[PDB]
């Protein structure tokens, strides 16, 4: 039964149904389908007079589920076509699919924008020699409480057709992947799929992914990555399919995200699984006034059912759409559209590549010890998964560069700012302050021939601690960086 | 009627004379290393061991009883992200008998054998497991540093006997198991060191290590020209379309 | 207070938490008798003899036919009353905070042995805690006062702090 | 447009010369001093930092900063440098 | 969860509609719980920071 | 809680029931039962619940126990609390010593 119609206090109840001729294999399990039939009664083999009760069913119909066992079939209606096309050909289709995450949710645009990109998701490539490609994403939301993270992984199993919604702690190794159980009646097992097999095709969501066990979440691994589960249990071995996209959420290990803080000391997950993980969103909390008062006004327009109006408005305004209409545009786009990359944007996919591996030897050659928060040539698989799925919002069979460089703010804005996260810092900064005074400015050209010439530093002294005095706020940069202002 | 579906191909005169026109070739040995897997850059070591690996070495049986193993068995140890599962996937795909499997997809009786009735006789009998299914063949172990002790006592005792004994359910049966391994495995770390110490190479026993013949370890060293180069390989890589098929349609030296 | 559902969109959830900590032998349990006494479904737990899942739901296989079926723990006999928990620092960390998913999205979410069920747990949860030492130090901030972490401290809506402060006439009333 | 790139040799964007070692590359890029202090040329896609110590100018112009310059030479992924031959 | 004290402060009353009152008397329950949570050293500070709030 | 699908088996406190709880080797008890003794001198009740069975369990029981000091014989320089294992809450929860 539906769960928001529950009783109070009790389980939902299982009950046996049947189809004949034309309704069987109709449904997925998972789905949410309104049935209408006979509540007839057969007797059963298993006291007094109890004869078991089931449904025969007349007539199946389900919004959220389509084209029954999945064929890559177009079912969908012509004038629907039509207006889907006209979505397609939106010059800001972009934002409209933005704004539709998480309306009643202040800021976080980039995880919508992250989120969208993980419901249009890759294309699924196959080679001669066998090499399978992953045309999913999966997006880990690490941070602060009061994000609203766990409400959006809810929002992303409402809009997604295929969606699962699973815990850390009510997880479990067979529980997520496929289980090996046993019939009754035969004594004989058999594989029953769990979590990631109902989600294949689709989006699972993870809540609380930091607190899942060591044993349990690394049974993942080949169903993120290989999309396949390799079960050998019980004397049945097979290798099921679960192409699944993966949104996972978490808190740091220390009770909130701290700046002062190392990352390395905030997160225990070992660097596979954030190298599995394709935007590591790593988000916190500025305390910044307007945000403030801007997300309290906002809460408050939703509890007082203002944001209800805000909302109706907006629908009928045309810069928003509802769950049915995005969640049959998910389904067509991913079952219309497959693009490839123009030979113009490989070059800068390479070329941005190679420019943040080598920010990645900027990041850990001071730290001397091996950041926490990796970028692999999995993470340009992801990339590139990104650049399809930019295509894919709009029909787009060729990713041309406009999809590109929104490819690389999103990378940028989600990975490189996660990875971002004695004598000679003092001296400098006194003899700084004793060298040029307050209200005067110096040249760079000048510290650079007097600080690293003079050898009475390091380089990369010298661009830490103008960094240091930056974050500080005394002693500011001015005219095109070539300036160094003390503001006093 | 039944068929194979071929798993032993025939062998035309003309596939002969080309195996043959190609065997005094100097090179073979290169060419039939990038030949597998194109796809994959790097690894050519990989790939010429995993070469030896198909065609196993010979094995001899000697007068007084020793068994001596001709099947070569290869463990690759190193960073995410280096391919080597996807060395597992086609060495998987390009074998005659190939059989995968996962550290936490697998249980010790999964892979050997296991006892359960028969529906048209009524009788205990033994189907067996992963590991000797694949016999005269190759598995494919993913995620080999995190097994179930208990799974690797099983796997353990077939790298040191190659043959299962089980004696269970008044069944006293030995099963042989001549078969390779390839496996791929993560250090005890999130990355390996570069600090060459012995014991964060594999979280694994060193007498599970002392049966494996070839221990490549893999590290992902940051570069820049080489990173280009694998950049721009995996590029063209996704840039292939399938014949026969329309561009921009999902898929159905 | 209420739960509000916005447009079939957003869940907010509706109760409310309640988080007691003070000096022994200010009467916090006395209390959360009285709320086992008072609310028209009320549920209790204390110290390790509560579980990860002896609250939240648990799995369990039948003897008949051997099947997996849900159990209902102690948060599901709390669908629209009050949990209360006794001695909640000194429980463990892993049977502490499991309750994370019916104290924020009043929902249990269960993925294992084959069973996915998401079940309704709208529960407000009334606990009482001691602090770091035994005795609430006045002059320390409220973070190592309590051996509790930011998350399982930032849904409490309400965290009362009771000082066993001696005085002349206080104690004369009491 | 013009006839002798429609010949010589072609564009490549700046930002596709870190990670090509040691090879021969003609540019366009508006030369710019960086904060560094150094030269520098600039596309959309990026920027990087010239050397004109090996440089044989076109005699007849003029090269001031702010210039959209046609420069041919090697890059050299060891310092982040672009040894630049002639520049017109 | 100001929200929700106000909410029910108007369930106590039985009124269908939260007032003003109710408000003043979640942001007094809010405001005294973060005081008394707070460190000695600075709960007059604090007390006088948000004291027109509560009071008026 | 014992698997047989859980079912109850009463500790020393239950099987006290309107009585006397003789204990020995007090200061060496589980961290588990310390908890549970928290509730159980002064509300007299042992509230379990553990996977599916939940209970509260009323035990009306009054404690005599003999605690050695740890470390050694009784210091007569420190002070009561010092010599013993215990901690405030459950020393407060004591008559008298
Ligand atoms: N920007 C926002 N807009 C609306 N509600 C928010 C916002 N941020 C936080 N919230 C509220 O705060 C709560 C945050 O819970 P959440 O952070 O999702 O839990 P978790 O820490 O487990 O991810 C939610 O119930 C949500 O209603
Ligand atoms: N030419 C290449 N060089 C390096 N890595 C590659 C190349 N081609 C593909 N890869 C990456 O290797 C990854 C597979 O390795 P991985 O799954 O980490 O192995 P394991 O599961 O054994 O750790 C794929 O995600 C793919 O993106
Ligand atoms: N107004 C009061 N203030 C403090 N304690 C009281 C008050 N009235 C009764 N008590 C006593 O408090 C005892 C219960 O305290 P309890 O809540 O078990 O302590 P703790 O808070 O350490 O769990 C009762 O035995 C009762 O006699």
């Amino acid at each position: 039964e539906i769960p928001e119609l529950v009783p109070v206090g009790e389980m939902p109840r299982n009950l046996t149904m049947t189809c004949d001729r034309y309704l069987t294999n109709k449904v997925i399990p998972g789905t949410r389908v309104t049935i209408v039939g006979i509540y007839s009664i057969y007797n059963s083999k298993n006291g007094v007079a109890i004869r078991t009760p089931y449904i025969k069913i007349l007539g199946i119909q389900s919004d959220v589920e389509t084209s029954s066992i999945w064929n890559s079939v177009t079912m969908f209606t012509e004038e629907e076509e039509e207006e889907f096309l006209q979505l397609s050909r939106n010059p800001k289709l972009y934002e409209i699919l933005t704004n539709s995450i998480a309306p009643s949710i202040f800021g976080n645009e980039d995880i919508k924008k992250a989120i969208v990109c993980l419901l249009m998701g890759g294309s699924k490539k196959i080679l001669p020699d066998g090499m399978r490609l992953r045309g999913d994403i999966n997006v880990l939301l690490l941070g602060d409480p009061g994000t609203a993270k766990s409400q959006l992984l809810k929002f992303v199993e409402k809009v997604s057709p295929i969606a699962v919604y699973t815990s850390g702690k009510g997880s479990s190794a067979a529980g997520l992947t496929a289980s090996v159980q046993r019939d009754p009646m035969t004594r004989e097992f058999y594989l029953e799929g769990g979590a990631m097999v109902l989600a294949d095709g689709g989006v699972v969501c993870i809540d609380e992914f930091d607190k899942m066990r060591d044993e349990d979440r690394v049974a993942i691994h080949e169903a993120m990555e290989q999309q396949t589960i390799s079960i050998a249990k019980a004397g049945i071995t097979t290798v099921l399919n679960s192409r699944t996209s993966v949104l996972a959420a978490a808190n740091p290990i220390y009770g909130r995200y701290d700046d002062l803080k190392s990352p390395g000391d905030n997160i225990d997950f070992q660097t596979t699984i954030l190298s599995r993980f394709d935007m590591i969103f790593i988000v916190k909390d500025d305390h910044n006034e307007e945000r403030d008062i801007s997300i309290a006004n906002h809460v408050i327009n939703i509890h007082t059912g203002n944001a209800n109006a805000m909302q109706n408005q907006q629908e009928e305004n045309g810069s928003e759409i509802s769950i049915e209409k995005m969640k049959r545009y998910i389904t067509y786009c991913r079952l219309k559209c497959a693009p490839r990359l123009s030979p113009q944007a490989a070059e800068k996919l390479s070329s941005n590549f190679v420019t943040i591996r080598k920010q990645l030897l900027i990041n850990e050659l001071e730290s001397t010890e091996r950041s926490s928060i990796p970028i692999t040539i999995r993470q340009l698989e992801a990339i590139i998964r990104i650049t399809e799925s930019l295509a894919k919002l709009e029909l787009s069979p060729i990713a041309q560069e406009r999809h590109v460089d929104e490819a690389i703010r999103l990378f940028q804005a989600s990975t490189m700012d996660a990875a971002s996260q004695l004598s000679e810092i003092r001296r400098f900064e006194q003899e700084l302050k004793r060298r040029l005074p307050i209200g005067w400015s110096t040249s760079y050209q000048t510290l650079r021939r007097e600080f690293v010439d003079t050898h009475r530093f390091s380089q990369l002294a010298l661009d830490k601690a103008l960094y240091a005095l930056e974050k500080h706020e005394t002693i500011q940069l001015r005219h095109q960086g070539q300036n160094i202002y003390r503001s006093g | 009627t039944v068929y194979p579906l071929a798993a032993r191909q025939m062998l035309t005169d003309f596939d002969i004379r080309n195996i043959n026109k190609l065997s005094k070739k100097k090179d073979i040995f290169d060419i039939l290393s990038q030949s597998l897997a194109p796809s994959i850059y790097g690894h050519d070591h990989i790939k010429k061991a995993i070469l030896l690996m198909l065609m196993g070495g010979v094995e001899k049986n000697l007068e007084n009883g020793s068994h001596l193993r001709g099947d070569i068995n290869i463990l690759m140890v190193g960073d995410p992200s280096t391919a080597k599962s996807q060395l597992l996937r086609f060495v998987l795909n390009t074998a005659s008998l190939a059989i995968a499997t996962t550290g936490r997809g697998s249980s010790g009786v999964g892979l050997t054998a296991a006892v359960t009735t028969d529906r048209e006789t009524g009788e205990r009998r033994l189907e067996a497991g992963a590991m000797v299914l694949a016999d005269r063949g190759v598995v494919c172990i993913d995620e080999f540093d995190k097994m179930t002790d208990v799974d690797r006592v099983a796997i353990h005792e077939v790298m040191e006997q190659q043959t299962v004994t089980i004696a269970k359910a008044g069944i006293h049966t030995t099963l042989n198991a001549r078969c390779s391994v390839i496996a791929a495995a993560n250090p005890v770390f999130g990355q390996y060191d570069v600090n060459r110490d012995p014991h964060q190479n594999i979280a694994l026993p060193d007498s599970l290590l002392s049966r494996f013949d070839l221990l490549f370890v893999v590290t992902d060293d940051i570069n820049e020209i080489r990173d280009r180069s694998i950049s721009e390989h995996v590029l063209r890589t996704h840039r292939y379309l399938p014949p026969g098929y329309l561009e921009g349609e999902p898929v159905r030296p | 207070g209420v739960p509000k559902n916005v447009n079939g969109k957003h869940s907010i959830r509706g109760d409310i938490n309640v988080l007691l900590l003070g000096d022994p032998g200010t009467a916090k349990s006395q209390i959360l008798k009285y709320v086992e006494k008072t609310a028209h479904r009320a549920v209790f737990a204390t110290g390790q003899g509560a579980s990860a899942v002896g609250l939240t739901a648990s799995v369990r296989k039948d003897p008949i036919t051997k099947e997996w079926t849900l159990e209902g723990g102690a948060l599901v006999l709390a669908d629209k009353g009050v949990c209360l928990i006794d001695e909640f620092d000194k429980m463990n960390d892993q049977d502490r905070t499991s309750i994370h998913e019916a104290m924020e999205q009043q929902s249990i979410s269960i993925s294992k042995a084959g069973i996915v069920t998401t079940l309704q747990a709208r529960c407000s949860i009334i606990a009482a805690a001691n602090p770091n030492g035994g005795r609430y130090n006045s002059t320390l901030p409220l973070a190592q006062n309590v051996s509790l972490t930011e998350p399982i401290l930032s849904r409490f809506d309400i965290l009362c702090v009771v000082r066993d402060l001696v005085d002349e006439e206080a104690d004369e009333r009491l | 447009r013009n006839e002798n790139f429609q010949s010589s040799m072609s564009i490549t964007p700046i930002k596709n010369l870190l990670g090509r070692d040691a090879q021969n590359f003609l540019l366009l890029g508006l030369l710019n001093k960086n904060f560094k202090g150094n030269w520098s040329l600039e596309d959309p896609s990026g920027s990087v930092e010239i050397d004109i110590s090996q440089t044989i100018p076109t005699q007849g112009h003029y090269y001031v900063p702010g210039c959209m310059v046609l420069v041919e030479g090697i890059y050299y992924s060891v310092g982040n440098k672009f040894h630049v031959t002639s520049m017109t | 969860s100001i929200l929700r004290i106000a909410e029910s402060f108007a369930k106590m009353r039985l009124s269908e509609f939260v007032s003003s009152y109710d408000l003043d008397r979640a942001i007094k329950v809010v405001v005294d719980s973060f005081v008394d949570a707070q460190k000695v050293s600075v709960r007059r500070q604090l007390r006088r920071s948000f004291a027109i709030y509560t009071l008026g | 809680v014992v698997r047989d699908d859980y079912t109850i088996e009463a500790g020393a406190l239950m099987l006290a029931d309107n009585g006397i709880c003789c204990i020995d080797e007090f200061d060496k008890m589980d961290i588990s039962d310390q908890v549970a003794i928290h509730e159980a001198m002064e509300q007299q009740t042992i509230s379990i619940a553990k996977a599916g069975i939940h209970a509260t369990l009323n035990a009306r029981t009054s404690i005599l126990a003999a605690a050695n000091p740890v470390g050694g014989r009784y210091n007569r320089k420190l002070s009561l609390r010092g010599n013993l294992n215990m901690t405030a809450p459950i020393m407060s929860r004591f008559d008298l010593f």
